[PDB]
């Protein structure tokens, strides 16, 4: 019998990234439960700022016992659900590839533009030509957004959601 | 706001229960001299029950019906065996914790709340010290209860108005099997739990010089 | 902490008597262990001298020794 | 037998922002329940000049029993439904953004236009380029709301909203 | 057994605006019942020169009871339906932001115009397109209706709707 | 640890001052265990106590054996 | 306000007399208890010579004593 809301803490071991879901293991090795196993999975945030772990299988070994009860984590010392991990992953990659496309597509045209008020034609005709494509994937891939990676040595605590026996 | 009051009256009542168990350590040994249990047991290692008195009852009822007595008695506690004489200790020491936590909620910032903290505070610790007092002073009611029912029955029985307990002791010499033995065994027992007489005129009165 | 100061210094710790020993042959007036010679005179903690402190707790700050007799000074009250 | 919608006081220890719903939880602090907790999740509002928390799971301790009172929170000694956060978050980045990317779309177009009347031309090329794709993503990403977060060490009031038994 | 429609006075505490709905109570201090508490939420108007607010949960002490008067309030010294707020919030920066995005797109395509009849040309550069994406903007965003708030510590009355017991 | 290596190295006296084996009697039968208490008193109700002076029970029944044995059960 | 002025300075309360003592050997001119010897010639509060103030709130004005008497003047009017 345990009250609900109680805190905990257990240990993280087998990475994972916010990307692909899949089976993730915790063991509680303080408190009252020692050596707990705990299965499962995680959550995509809207805003990639926070990550919380989907853990839901809790068992207890020496017994074939396995509780139903489902409860997520919390950041041991800091007490906050924002993923120690970073989240600058992927904006200067393409923001600058839609910008070398953008000035690419410019400096082509207005160089060609000029030319009314050889090497400089070849400039014209690199840059010219090849922002167009560049321009349309970088349209086509600038949606991508930035993902936080959970650890394979982090501890973490733990809140629980609902009672049991 | 009356948070302050709550734990001015916790603190309040601490400091003055730490206060007054200073003192009862400081003054010990005239505590347990004047306080003697032990001339009060009897042959037996029987505590001597405890009498009340009362002088010059009267009760009205209703209309036309009144009920007057000039002196009365009431047995309290039976006697019985004990295996020590009883100190103060049980009958005067009080309990004693720290009030610890006050959460960091109610903090005052402003001259007006500060002051009102303050005040509020010091009412609670003036409530505490009256509140302490009365608990130390109902302990003292208690204690001299107890000691004046002992010794009234020691007086009572100078004055033969109450039979004193009879005991028997049967003595057996050795028992048991060839596993366990005793080698002598005396079985203490008690009768007649001491009562008031009512014969009358084998009350004997007593006159000094 | 200074036990054995201005002496031979600490020797070791008698269990006899829960004492230490200086390096000159004298009893010091230091302890080691608690099963020793202590002269206590104040105590601490609510339900003295009585059934100490019932292992349940309440919705009131109601706190009752284990021979029933309540103790209102130890009691969370309004 | 709690009296309906009465006053007593929490704290809140973990943090999490108002974008992902989830468990947070307060432990009531004085009045009649002293060491009783208390587990939900957010409100969201269209307006973020107030913030509120959706506490449902009341637990008592001492039993293995769980009231089904579901309360709200307040700040004390202000009374106000506002969160302490920050409300600041989000109108220089877009506006920025809006405002820069306009401007290299002027830029490149008037100064080019203007010419009748090289690397000169190569800053035309730039902001002429970079304008218009920037323009469209920030017109797109514009609508994003000011967030704002609870806090990890302040304290709260409770008013309650039905009885138990 | 209360007379149907009485007036009777109470406390406001807490502090809640027009935008967002939650749990809010006031007290009942006078006239009959003493130490009586009245949970609600708030009323929606069309045209924000007045405020009501909804209070329907009634609970006495004593008794473990609580009735379901419902009712609005009344101005404490004027009777009057409006609030003690400002009505003024959302005039002057809607109205400037209008203003401003329009006078830029004027500013950019008349001083582009007449320039038939390099800092000029930057300066109808700049107001020339940031006027357009702030206009529409501008245009999205007028339509915001005026908020009020409730005091935080302003005491009220009340009318009462229908009898109680 | 410690006080394991100071028992192996404070060897001979153990087993000298807990001799076993000539405590055996004649057909190698180990003798019982018995024990005496003094002065005994219990209060098993109010009005009525025992008193005794001396009691014996006997622990261990005395059995069969073949080995004596020694420090092993009780000290390591 | 202070008690003792003029004189030595206070000592110490007594509650036996409920009085104050100043540091001269003269007993004071104030209180410390309220248990000692005060002179009242004059209360505060209604219902007062009958069973005290009833403990039910009643729809009217009307305040009843345990006696079963009214007390007009601890009522109000219309």
């Amino acid at each position: 019998i345990i009250k609900t809301g109680d805190i905990m803490f257990a240990v993280l071991d087998t990475s994972v990234n916010s990307d692909e879901p899949g089976p993730i293991l915790a063991t509680i090795v303080t408190g009252k439960l020692k050596g707990s196993k705990l299965i499962g999975s995680f959550n995509l945030p809207s805003n990639a700022d926070k990550m919380v772990i989907t853990f839901n299988t809790m068992s207890i070994p020496g017994a074939e016992k396995t509780i139903s009860i489902s409860a997520y984590a919390i950041d041991p010392n800091t007490a906050r659900t924002a993923l120690a991990s970073r989240t600058n992953h992927h904006y200067l990659m393409r923001y600058g590839s839609l910008f070398a496309s953008s000035f690419l597509q410019g400096f082509g045209n207005a160089f060609q533009s000029a030319n009314t008020t050889s090497t400089l034609e070849n400039a014209v005709i690199g840059l010219a030509t090849v922002g167009k494509a560049w321009s349309q994937q970088a349209q086509q891939l600038f949606n991508t957004p930035t993902t936080v990676e959970v650890y394979s040595g982090t501890g973490l605590g733990i809140l629980f959601t609902q009672d049991v026996t | 706001k009356e948070t302050a009051l709550s734990v001015g009256a916790q603190a309040g009542l601490a400091w003055r229960a730490k206060i007054i168990d200073e003192q009862l350590n400081k003054q010990a040994r005239n505590l347990d001299a004047i306080y003697d249990f032990n001339s009060l047991v009897l042959e037996h290692n029987i505590l001597p029950p405890v009498l009340l008195e009362g002088r010059n009852t009267l009760n009205l009822a209703d209309a036309q019906s009144i009920r007057i007595s000039d002196r009365t008695y009431k047995v309290a506690k039976q006697a019985h065996f004990i295996t020590t004489p009883p100190t103060w200790r049980q009958y005067l020491w009080m309990d004693y914790v720290k009030p610890e936590a006050p959460n960091v909620t109610l903090l005052p910032k402003t001259k007006a709340e500060k002051e009102i903290w303050c005040i509020y505070t010091e009412r609670g610790w003036k409530n505490g010290i009256d509140q302490a007092n009365t608990i130390l002073e109902e302990n003292i009611a208690r204690i001299k209860e107890d000691f004046g029912g002992m010794i009234l029955y020691r007086k009572l029985l100078a004055m033969n108005m109450v039979s004193p307990p009879y005991v028997s002791h049967t003595d057996l010499g050795v028992t048991g099997d060839g596993s366990e033995i005793h080698i002598d065994d005396r079985v203490l027992r008690i009768t007649a739990l001491p009562e008031l007489n009512v014969n009358s005129a084998e009350w004997r009165a007593a006159v000094a010089k | 902490d200074g036990c054995c100061s201005k002496m031979g210094g600490i020797n070791y710790c008698d269990s006899s008597a829960g004492r230490l020993v200086c390096n000159n042959g004298f009893y010091s007036t230091c302890y080691c262990t608690r099963h020793a010679v202590m002269d206590l005179q104040f105590l601490m903690g609510c339900c003295l001298w009585h059934g100490g402190v019932y292992p349940q707790l309440n919705s009131s700050g109601l706190v009752v020794c284990n021979d029933g007799y309540v103790s209102e000074e130890c009691s969370l009250q309004k």
